[PDB]
RNA sequence: AGUCGAUCCUAAGGGUCGGGGGAACCCCGACAGAUAGCGCGUUUCGCGCGUACUCCGAAAGGGAAUCGGGUUAAAAUUCCU
RNA sequence: GUUUAACAGCCUGCCCACCCUGGAAACGACUCAGUCGGAGGUAGGGUCCAGCGGCUGGAAGAGCACCGCACGUCGCGUGGUGUCCGGUGCGCCCCCGGCGGCCCUUGAAAAUCCGGAGGACCGAGUGCCGUCCACGCCCGGUCGUACUCAUAACCGCAUCAG
RNA sequence: UAACGUUAUUUUACUUAUUCCGUGAAUCGGAAGCGGGGCACUGCCCCUCUUUUUGGACCCAAGGCUUGCUUGCAGGCCGA
């Protein structure tokens, strides 16, 4: 008991060698990491034209969760389900004399088909991924949806859209019709999305983005402004 | 010719701290310097504590 | 994640040993340097005979690709005789010659008589 | 019609520096947290001669700030420094000959050597034997210090640039006459193939503008244009004046 | 020929990856970069270190180890003792 | 002509360097030259370092010289004696030691080897854990190796006074 | 010499393009705490990051709190 004692270490310039510390912010990262970080920095710094800036304002968290839990029950059949349905149809063709089957109600995907449905005015709701690369594929989609009076929303995750439609990624999704039991909630989500995106399209058309400097330069500017205000008062 | 398999240990070892590397006078000087410097460090720390107590 | 080193090191990733679907070569190659190919023929010059008589040593003409270990193994296989040491040289004509000294348990003269020189 | 010697210099391969026996570059420690904020102590272990360099160099051993090992450095020796001396490098280092300090901490009128041009470059100014820079004034508004260089020029550098207190050792070397060609041969043998030098008027026209003639003479003004192409730019280049003062 | 050399090391330098040029033959050469790997214990996996060439370049530089005596027409610090 | 190899042991201990006692002017010691000493001289006693130094084993059984017997065509046969004791040196070749002069010249790197600072970790009671100690056991690849190296063995058209 | 508009030359602001420098990319920016000073009274503002008689050494955490279960030992926070 009396043999135990403290051995404090005096850490400082010229003192005891410091212990292992977090050096993550000083790491010489690989080229890919460095470039992907600098790309984000440059996009933040440069001024974003309104057409691209409109993609920074995505659907709110609660609204997105509601929309996606709604979409999960309209997913397209997977490969196993398709094969099972096809084999059942083949088995029952002759025996059941080709019985009629109700038209399926599922989400639509694929930029070609979505654009065609929007142009034909069959689409009732459009969902656009915010991180499409190259973004020229969907930068005009909000304008087309506004012109066709089709409610559209911009959501986070082409990967999440692809997961909805059993794909790695999906540029956009579309709903053309909804079930009777879901019509009321679909109308609710539709009015929310229309008030969020479609009605603000005109005002967002003139709003530029970007122009955000680094934290250190922001602090310098704030210090200069504080000095100026203190001197002026 | 200094290889262990070729030369006896006593021929290549000196029985003292830093034996075979530092001379006896150098080792003595190092020991004295270490002891005196640690003593002066203790003296400085005690003097600083006493001054802090006084103020 | 906590990084204590400023330098970035490539992480270690699993590697797999080759498991080819087909063998590139259908079957293993033949053993070109067998004992018969190693031992061409004994030397029957005056110097070779003197070596046999005096130093209990046989003189052989050997494949240039053969080493001392292979020469010893080939001599053992061919004649069932131990070797104390094998010395080798390459003659100016380009062929390898080997002085193979048998152990005292074996008689070079008897071995030569059995071989047929 | 032939490439002149001055032109051939640039290709090198016989005009490259002779550096076989040199002891490595002489420079300050890499600027780090300890030197930026406090001070770091090292010990001078040896004073050595660097072939081809008039000024002696000093080997200094430091304790690594954050590793268990010795940090070895080679500084341009300042006059008065000796083996076993303690050297202090940092912003808070005392103003003593041999210490390396940021120019912001060096009062006006101070004599320094091996002055940095860019913060952290480890010293580029006033490194030759007997040479030094003088601190003239400070400007806190833009954080810049003014210095007088050995040539007499006044230069403005960031106040964070470091400099060693004192003048470079080995001064007065050039006072001694050499008296013979052998001394110059030995001097330049460890520097580069730049000696002896053949006068242009002693050559034929093919290899020098000054060559030729039945008498030895230039035949045209030895002052040449600043924009004269290589091979033609010989003599007194862009001279604003000539002759005695 | 384990003992004499090459072989090993590196010198001036040479040849290169990546990168940068170049119509291209090629040019610069570790300089635009996720290095080779190295130690400890092991359910062969874990832990800890890891500054972009572990390449060529000396039968006079550096460097593991042999001595007498004898022997052939011609070999020996290599053959015999 | 009257010889003694590598290697192993013991002894010795150049010129230096180092250690203990002690405390010096009337200064002393000292080299061819210098130089050294209260930061400890002279003096007394020791330690270490080199050796291509000494003795022993190797090793006299070998080599050499001399004197005999024998086959006398082919015994590479057979036997004895000696190989000892001193001197000398601005001598000659090589190696080493220690000083001094010279430089605005300061006169390579790496492989490799040795030593040291630290002590995480580690063992038992008639056996355990370690052990750079002594002895014993096994193995050691590939290529070059003849000869000339020159008034004829290389180059100069040659067996060329270069 | 200004309301409108054209033209030319200078001064100056930003940093992400671009250029340059240093490093084995090892404490960069802001704030807050531990200590030291004054004020008058409980708050303010002003400063520091621990090392300067010596040719020494310095790494791989002691200690405290807290969990698995009662520790072969192992997992977290402070120390930092
Ligand atoms: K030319
Ligand atoms: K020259
Ligand atoms: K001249
Ligand atoms: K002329
Ligand atoms: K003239
Ligand atoms: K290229
Ligand atoms: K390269
Ligand atoms: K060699
Ligand atoms: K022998
Ligand atoms: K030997
Ligand atoms: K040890
Ligand atoms: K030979
Ligand atoms: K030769
Ligand atoms: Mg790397
Ligand atoms: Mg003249
Ligand atoms: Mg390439
Ligand atoms: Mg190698
Ligand atoms: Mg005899
Ligand atoms: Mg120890
Ligand atoms: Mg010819």
């Amino acid at each position: 008991n009396p043999l135990f004692e403290k051995r404090p270490k005096q850490f400082g310039i010229g003192g005891a060698l410091p212990p292992k510390k977090d050096l993550t912010r000083f790491v010489r990262w690989p080229q890919v990491v460095r470039i992907q970080r600098k790309r984000r920095i440059l996009k933040q710094r440069l001024k974003v034209p309104p057409s691209l800036n409109q993609f920074s304002k995505t659907l709110d968290k609660n609204l997105a969760t509601n929309l996606f839990k709604m979409l999960l029950k309209y997913r397209p059949e997977d490969k196993a389900a398709k094969k099972e349905r096809l084999l059942k149809r083949a088995q029952a063709e002759a025996e059941g004399k080709t019985p009629e089957t109700k038209k399926p109600i599922i989400v639509k995907y694929g930029l070609k088909h979505i654009t065609y449905l929007i142009e034909q005015n069959k689409a009732q709701l459009v969902v656009i991924a915010h991180d499409v690369d190259p973004i020229e594929l969907v930068v005009w989609l909000p304008a087309l949806c506004r012109k066709m009076e089709i409610p559209y929303c911009i959501v986070k995750g082409k990967a999440r859209l692809g997961s909805i439609v059993h794909k790695k990624t999906a540029s956009a999704l579309c709903l053309t019709t909804v079930k009777n039991e879901d019509k009321m909630e679909f109308s609710r989500i539709l009015e929310a999305i229309k008030a969020n995106f479609n009605d603000k399209y005109e005002e967002n058309r003139k709003k530029w983005g970007g122009g955000v400097m680094g934290s250190k330069s922001q602090a310098r500017t704030k210090a200069k402004e504080r000095v100026l205000a203190k001197e002026a008062a | 010719e200094y290889k262990r398999s070729r030369l006896s240990r006593n021929r290549r070892t000196v029985n003292r701290a830093y034996g075979g590397v530092l001379s006896g006078s150098a080792v003595r000087e190092r020991i004295i310097r270490a002891f005196l410097v640690e003593e002066q460090k203790i003296v400085k720390k005690v003097l600083k504590i006493q001054k802090a107590k006084e103020k | 994640k906590i990084r204590t080193k400023v330098t970035f090191h490539r992480p270690k990733t699993l590697k797999k040993d080759r498991n080819p679907k087909y063998p590139r070569i259908s079957a293993p190659g033949r053993n070109k340097l067998d004992q018969y190919g190693i031992l061409k023929y004994p030397l029957t010059t005056e110097s070779a005979m003197k070596k046999i008589e005096d130093n209990n040593t046989l003189v052989f003409i050997v494949d240039i690709k053969a080493d001392k270990k292979k020469i010893k193994d080939a001599v053992k296989k061919m004649y069932d005789i131990q070797t104390k040491k094998v010395n080798t040289l390459i003659r100016p004509d380009g062929t390898k010659k080997a002085y193979v000294r048998l152990t005292p348990d074996y008689d070079a003269l008897d071995v030569a008589n059995k071989i047929g020189i | 019609g032939r490439v002149i010697r001055a032109q051939r210099k640039g290709a090198g391969s016989v005009f490259k520096s002779h550096t076989h026996h040199r002891k490595g570059p002489a420079k300050f420690r890499s600027l780090d947290y300890g030197e930026r904020n406090g001070y770091l102590k090292g010990v001078v272990s040896e004073i050595i001669h660097d072939p081809g360099r008039g000024a002696p160099l000093a080997r200094v051993t430091f304790r690594h700030p954050f590793r268990y090992k010795h940090q070895k450095e080679l500084f341009v020796a300042a006059e008065g420094m000796y083996t076993g001396q303690f050297i202090y490098c940092g912003k808070k280092a005392n103003l003593m000959v041999g210490n390396v300090l940021a120019l912001r901490s060096i009062p006006e009128g101070a004599v320094v050597c091996n002055v940095e041009h860019k913060v952290g470059d480890r010293g580029v100014f006033a490194r030759c034997s007997g040479d030094y820079a003088i601190v003239i004034s400070h400007n806190p508004d833009n954080g810049t210090t003014r210095i007088k260089l050995p040539s007499g020029a006044k230069k403005i550098v960031p106040s964070g640039c470091r400099a060693m207190i004192g003048q470079v050792a080995g001064g007065g070397r050039t006072e001694k006459p050499m008296l013979k060609a052998g001394n110059a041969y030995h001097k330049y043998r460890v520097k580069r193939n730049c000696w002896p030098k053949v006068r242009g008027v002693a050559m034929n026209p093919v290899e020098h503008p000054h060559g030729g003639g039945n008498h030895q003479h230039i035949g045209h003004a030895s002052t040449v244009r600043r924009d004269a192409p290589p091979g033609q730019k010989v003599g007194l280049i862009a001279a604003r004046r000539t002759g005695r003062l």
